[PDB]
Order: C-alpha cells, then structure tokens, then sequence
C-alpha cells in the first residue's frame, strides 16, 4: 500500500484555528461535517510522518521500538482509508467511524514512549554526532507535534459525537474551555507539582501570583484554551522550578525563596512569567535545555529530559511560544506566550515536502562564522 | 513547432481542494528549476500550501499571474522547458522523451 | 589586483581572545609581533569581506555609497598589502606602518552611516522582497562585525605602540581594562542617556542598580573588557527603555516607574538584566526589532534602528550575546550576556567560504511547517 | 595502473600557517563530494578551520587519519575519484583532462 503513503503524505495538512473548533462545535457541531474533515485530514497527517520516519537513520529505523510505532501508524492509516468512498447518509459508517477513532487513540497511547526507548536504545548502544543528534531533535518535534494534532482532532469528535450525555465538564466545547481561568490553573498545576516535591524533598517553595490584565485593568485574565495544553506546560515548568530552588537551598540558612507567576494580558499576547531564584543556567547551557533527554538529574522529580520540549511543543501548537533566560547565579524565568485571540489560534503542523526532505539529507557544512583553537597561541612571548 | 515543453497543472494539492489563488510566484519567467524547488504559493480555503516544482528545467512563461484568484484543478499555470535556449520561443503566448 | 583579492579571502581570519590582547599588551608588548601579525590579518579580514559585499543584490551594489565603501576597503587593503616583504628590523617600516593604520581608521570612519545610506537609498528607490531583506540583515551583521573588529586592531596596536606618553586611560591596556566596574559604566551609560531623554521629553525615569556577585558575595563586579563597548550596550538598551516608559506614562496619572538593573556574576557569565515597564512588545514583533531600521519613531531619541542590532553584535562579538523578553501590557527585559573570563572571550568573526556563498544564493524554500489560509472557511456551517 | 585521480593536499589555509592538525574528518570513504562541502576540520595555532573540497568527485581513501597533529603544508591529505566505480581500485594504498 505504498503509493497510497506517497499520495498522502504529498497532500497539505489543513491547520485548523481555536475559532473554528469552537465555532464548529458551539454553533454548528454537524457530525456529517467532522467525518467529511476526519476521514480525510487524519490520513493526510499520518503519512505526512511516516514519510519522515522513514528518512531516519537505518540504525535508528532498525530499532524494534521505532519499527511497532511504524506498524502502529501504518495499521491506523488503512483502517481510515476504509471510509474514503462511505456515505455520510449512513448512520452505521458514522457510528462505526467513531469506534475507530476510539481505537486508533487507544493503540495510540503507547506511542510517546515507545518512540522514546526507540531513540534511547539507539543512542546508547550505537555512538552518536551531532549531524544526526540535530535530525533526531528535529524529527521528534515534529512526529511528537503531530501527535498532539491527532489527539486533538480526535477527542473533539469523540467529546461532541461521543453522545456521552454524561460530560466531566459541560459547559466545553470538546475540549475547549470558552472562559479558561489561568490563574485558577496555574494554582492547580502549582499543587500538584508541590506534592511530588514534597514527597521527595520533604519541602517545597510556595507559589505566588501576580495578574496584569491590560486589556481590562481589574478583571480576571481569561483566555479561550484546551485547559490539559496549559496544565501540562505550567505542570512541567514548576517541578523544574522546584527541583532547582530545593537543591540548591538545602545546604543553606536562608530558607526557600517563592517560585513567583506573573500573568498578564495585552492586544495580542497571553503571557505568564514563572521565576524561580533556583541558581539559572550559564548561557552555554540553554539550547541544550530543550534536547530530547538533556538532563542533569539521577539518570527524583527530573530524569527524562521531555519535560521542556515538549512543553514548548504545546505552546507552539497554537502559534504560542515557550522561552527561558537566567541570570546564571540567581534564578531563571520561564515564559509562556499564548495568543489573545482564537482567532488567531491556528494549528502549526508539521508538513512533508523537500524543504523536510532536505533536513534528513542535509551534510555538515562549514561554520559560517570563525572558531579559536582549543590551544590558542600563548600571547607572553 | 514550439520546441519540447511541460504545462504543469494546479494538482489537488489537498484532498478537498477543487481550486486555490495564485498568491505569489517564487520564480522568474528564464529561472532554472530543480526537482523541488518552491514555485508558487497556492492559497486556498483551508492552508497557503508552498508549491514546489515537479520537474526540472527551466521556467519558460506565465500562463495565471500572481493574485488570480479560484484557479481550477487542471488549469496550466507555466510551462517549462529542458534547455534555456529554448525561453525565447514562447515569449509570444513528443521528444521530451 | 583581484587575484589578491580571491586569495586572502580563501584564508582564514584568526580570532583573538581578551586574554590574548591582554597578555600580549601587559606581559609582552612587542612592536615586531603586532606588525608580523596585523600587515596579515588585517587584509584577510578586509578581503573576507569585500567577497561578501559583491554578493549583494546588483541593485544595491549599483548605489554610489556602496561603491564607494567598496573603493574605501580596497584602497586600504592594497595599502596593507605594501608591507608583506618589508622587514620589522627596519624601525622605519614599523613607523609608516603607524601611519597607515592612523589613515585606514580615518579613512573608515563614514563607512558606518555610508553603508547605512546605501542600504536606505536602496530599500526605499526599490521594491524590497523578504528573500533579499534578510541577505541585506545576514551581511549588515557580518560586515559591522568587521568592521568592529578592524578597529579592535587597529586600537590595540596605536594605543600601544603610538608612543603617546600621556594616555588618557593610564592603568588599561590599550582599550582593554583589566578591572572593568560594571555598575560604573551602567551608571555613566544611563546618565547619558537621560540627558538626552531630559532634553526632549522634560522628563526620565530614575535608575536603581543592584547586584549579585554569586563568585564572591559582598565584593563589586569586575570583568576584563573593552569599556566603550560595555558603555555603547548600555546606553543603547537605555535610551530604549526610557523613551518606552515616558511616552506610556505621558497620559498617565501613576508616575513614572524606574529603569531597573540587574548585575550577575557567575561562574560562566557576567549577566546585566534592563528591566522596564514600558508597556512591552507582542511576541510576533519581537525579532523584527532587531532588523536594521526597524523603528516605531518618527522617522526623538530613535529613528535609526540601529541600537539593538548594533548592540547585540557587540555583544556576540565576545562570546557574549543580547536577548529581548517582553510581557505584552506590562514592560520588557532586555538582558545583556557577557563571558566572565577573557580566557573565554574570542573574536567571534564573519568567515567567507561556501556556507557565506550559499546564504547569498540561496532561493526561497517551501516552508517545513504548515500556514494557515488567509481566509479560512467559516466552521459555522 | 590505477584510475584517474586527484590528491588533495594540505593548503595554507591562514597567512601564517605551517601546519595543522586533521581534528576530523566531515566525509566517508565512497561518499560524494560537491564542489563546496565540508571536508575536514583542521585546527591550528590560531583558528578550527572547515576546509571545505575544492573539486567535485568522490573520496576514494584517507591517506591522514583523523586526530594526526602537525601535519606539513603539503601532505596529501586523501584521494578524489571522477567516478564511484573506481572508488574500490584503492582499497590498497593524465587523463583527468
Ligand atoms: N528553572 C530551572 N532552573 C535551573 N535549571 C533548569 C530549570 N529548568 C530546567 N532546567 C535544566 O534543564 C534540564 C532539563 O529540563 P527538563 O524538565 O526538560 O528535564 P528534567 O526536568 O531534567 O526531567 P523531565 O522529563 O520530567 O522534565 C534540567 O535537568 C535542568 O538542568
Ligand atoms: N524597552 C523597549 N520597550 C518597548 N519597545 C522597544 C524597547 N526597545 C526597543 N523597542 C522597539 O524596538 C524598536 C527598534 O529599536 P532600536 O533601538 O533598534 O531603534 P530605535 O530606538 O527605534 O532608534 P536607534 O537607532 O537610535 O536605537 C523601537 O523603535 C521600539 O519599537
Ligand atoms: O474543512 C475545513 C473546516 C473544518 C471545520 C470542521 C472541523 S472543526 C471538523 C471537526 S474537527
Ligand atoms: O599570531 C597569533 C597570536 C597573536 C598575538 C599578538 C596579537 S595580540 C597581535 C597584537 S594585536
Ligand atoms: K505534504
Ligand atoms: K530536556
Ligand atoms: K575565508
Ligand atoms: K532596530
Ligand atoms: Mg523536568
Ligand atoms: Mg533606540
């Protein structure tokens, strides 16, 4: 079923904007529509990756894990490929469609780290440069960002069409929340972040949270968002911020600084600042923060490097941002940048076309700019 | 004759796209084109798709100018041509073996 | 002479650490070794260059200015290559070759704003494209970091071997100062630029300084640097903050909020943080601040656009760097990243060879990630 | 004997210098070489230099291991090949016209 991949995997991906989710579900939410979208958006997403998974190192490609998550993908393909000439009119294909979106999820599930003992089995057992090291990074954000699309896409069906008269939050739409409280999350991810610190460390710093809602001065700052998205990124964030105030102030007198959230709102931008004076990062070091397993705890709250990138993964899903800066011998903040608006909220997707296919075939090429010797000429004499 | 040319026409670029918008050309008319190269971008309802040659040669004519919006699928939007002696022949407008 | 020309500019230019300056000025000093070093590097520097500037679009070399910085650089590049056979035994050679550094610097004093008004006349007289617009970004950072480090030489060897026996800056080492006070120069920085902010707007925010020394807790900040350098950084990010601050306060009730600053010292860095509350900046603005003669004055203290560009290549010029943060509705940190060691600082420098080549012949790619329509359909049916 | 062949030689790739150390090698035995790539990266006194192939061909044996400090202006570094089936003609080791 190969060209069936090819063709798919040439189509563009159709970025859908918060508005229309909400839209969608709000005002229309016409299950005939969703199938028409769903039928044929998930195909094309699908072989959009595998045509990139397939460009993988052979070595990395040979590893069973990465082989069951190409077998897993390909399987959902042609199980969705099974709709493109049913008819809508049939309440059978709609009902039996949804049960396949169920599956497709469930087999799904495993997905993120299957992938991941995938290139962690390959980075330890062959040796590993940076050519390839720059590939792996660039692959992962963009298979593990289409895997956040899927499982959007799909629990908005589900949710709506699910016909679960029985839902955990009623006034959503799906799994949009119209009047999203951010303080009222951060609060949440805060606690549950301070209970795995507490466990382990036997203390964790306290929150504190500041608002600025330019946009109208006294009022609560609330945004149109999929509130789990935000969850997980401030969720992650905190235990970062907590491991690093804990270590480095349980040798000291002075007793733990706060972790301070700063939220504020203006014409464009959601933005919320978490400060920590846990120490901060020299400036070498902060790329590398954001590498697939970089991390600098027992390889505690910290082990597998995923907390961050895929945290930024979130934030740029929906033309969002996540950006860290220290003061390297203080603390750091970390901030995440939301859209104001939905609409303006567009899916950014990874596409498959040459500009990919480059990435995969690129080379080494000389640096652009000088670099010294690592034994630079003694200036004395 | 004219010497052995390519129409390339607007393809389905998304499963439901049935027309799209010339919004910008990415090469000149006497431009050399490599399989893959960007050519245009091809709004539609849905995304701004870049597409990219299929072909490579040489970016003979213009056949839908920039901002010509509801294009048809099958329309040929350009022609190429194997050789750039070969562009001067169509500026007024089966060996491709 | 063009043969020459392709010759050095196949060679590469060799960056030089603070340290290196410092113990080659302080421990050594030796006239000979500077001249055997400089009659080479300066025209490899030079020809790296002017291989770049004939790369430019052919509309933008055709300006008068741009023919003449290109004249400019070729008659100082033949007058350097003068030396290549004559022997520093001879005091006279040493001599003249004074001279003719004295006369290049002269000589390269307009090539700045001559640039800048060929790149201007350019911009404006001709429909400008994004493709071109970041070449003109890509070679404007090069050729400036040239430029910067040409005068870094030239400084170096007359303040060393001019033989001025009344230096204005006695205990320094050329331009290098072995015992930098960083909040000195914040301090002498922000005076002047208030004075110039007094001048217009009748009014500028107060400076609070404060600092963090984690190297060794009580003790002030010193760094191994080029204070002029340090002090252009500084005044720019100022002037910046203060004209953000007055105009949203002008309307205002509240008073105005100070310009705050923050000076780390770690193991690694040496980090100054310019915190306002100026009202920020949204996300998608931010990295077209740094393009040259992007400016939101009347085109007041701005106008030029060339503050935080020019800023941040002094900054990358020693391994350090410049970085923007702003809250949107709130105000902006504007964070300075210095090496805390010389040993550390190299020359980072613009290198001709097939990398710089290809960024001025490269062609507009697909984009990788998807775009969403600009008129998406209306999910509400 | 054995096919037409080039050998690429060490440069002086800084006014000054004499010699350097072959710090890595950027190609494979039996890969492609474009005129431009990135072929080694050579440290001296002064700089890590990206020497990049001055000709296009194929790499058909390193004759300078990688990690070989103070190599003299001069030395053959490796050998370049016109065509990928004469790359197994130097396991061992004028018509380039
Ligand atoms: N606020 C912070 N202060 C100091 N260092 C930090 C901070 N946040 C992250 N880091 C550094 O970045 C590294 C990686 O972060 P990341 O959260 O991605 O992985 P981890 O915390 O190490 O494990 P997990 O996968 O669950 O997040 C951390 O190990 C730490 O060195
Ligand atoms: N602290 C700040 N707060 C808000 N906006 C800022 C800040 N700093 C810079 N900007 C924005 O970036 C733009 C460009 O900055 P830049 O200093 O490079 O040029 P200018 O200030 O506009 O003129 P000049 O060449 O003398 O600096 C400013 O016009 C302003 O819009
Ligand atoms: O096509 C396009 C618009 C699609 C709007 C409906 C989407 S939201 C399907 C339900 S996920
Ligand atoms: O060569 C190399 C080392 C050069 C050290 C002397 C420099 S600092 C010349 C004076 S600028
Ligand atoms: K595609
Ligand atoms: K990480
Ligand atoms: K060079
Ligand atoms: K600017
Ligand atoms: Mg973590
Ligand atoms: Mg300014």
């Amino acid at each position: 079923v190969p060209k069936q991949i090819e063709r798919y995997s040439r189509f563009s991906p159709s970025p859908l904007s918060i508005k229309q989710f909400l839209d969608f579900g709000r005002d229309n939410a016409c299950e005939k529509t969703s199938y028409m979208f769903l039928r044929k958006e998930l195909p094309v997403r699908l072989a959009n990756t595998m045509r990139e998974v397939n460009l993988l190192p052979d070595n990395l490609l040979n590893r069973p894990s990465v082989g069951l998550v190409q077998s897993w993908y390909m399987q959902s393909f042609l199980e969705l490929l099974e709709y493109e000439n049913k008819s809508p009119e049939d309440p059978q294909v709609l009902d039996n469609f949804l049960q396949v979106l169920i599956k497709v999820r469930n087999r799904h599930n495993d997905v993120v780290p299957t992938m991941a003992q995938g290139v962690i089995e390959y980075k330890e057992k062959f040796g590993f440069d940076p050519f390839i090291s720059t590939n792996i990074q660039y692959f992962l954000d963009r298979f593990y960002t289409n895997r956040i699309s899927f499982r959007m896409l799909i629990n908005q069906h589900t949710l709506l069409f699910g016909g679960d008269t029985n839902p955990v939050h009623p006034k959503h739409i799906g799994s949009i929340d119209p009047t999203c409280n951010v303080a009222d999350v951060v609060k949440d991810a805060y606690e549950t972040a301070k209970m795995l610190c507490e466990q382990y460390y036997l203390v964790a710093p306290e929150l504190e949270v500041e608002e600025f809602n330019a946009k109208a001065p006294d009022k609560p700052i609330q945004v149109v968002y999929v509130p789990s998205h935000l969850f997980h990124m401030l969720f992650e964030l905190f235990k970062n911020s907590m491991r690093a105030t804990v270590e480095l102030y349980e040798d000291r007198k002075e007793g733990y600084p706060a972790v301070k959230t700063l939220v504020t709102l203006g014409k464009e931008d959601l933005s919320i600042k978490i400060s920590d004076l846990g120490g901060g990062v020299p400036l070498r070091k902060i790329d590398r923060l954001f590498n697939y397993m970089y991390s600098t705890a027992p390889r505690p709250l910290a082990g597998f490097g995923y907390g961050l990138p895929i945290s930024r993964l979130y934030a740029r899903y929906f033309q969002g941002d996540l950006k860290l800066y220290s003061m390297e011998g203080v603390g750091t903040d970390a901030v995440i940048y939301l859209k104001a608006l939905s609409s303006e909220s567009f899916e950014r997707l990874p596409v498959f076309n040459k500009s990919a296919w480059r990435h995969y075939k690129t080379t080494p090429e000389a640096d652009d700019w000088s670099n010294p010797s690592s034994e630079p000429r003694d200036a004395s004499k | 004759s004219y010497p052995p040319h390519m129409q390339v026409l607007l393809p389905a670029l998304s499963p439901t796209m049935t027309m799209g918008t010339v919004q910008r050309w990415e090469k000149k008319v006497g431009e050399k084109l490599s399989e893959g190269d960007l050519l245009a971008e091809i709004e539609t309802d849905k995304a701004t798709i870049g597409f990219e040659v299929q072909e490579e040669g040489y970016l003979a004519k213009i056949l839908v100018p920039e901002g010509t919006r509801d294009v048809p699928l099958g329309t040929p939007l350009c022609i190429i041509v194997e050789k750039e002696a070969d562009i001067s022949a169509f500026a007024d407008y089966t060996d491709l073996k």
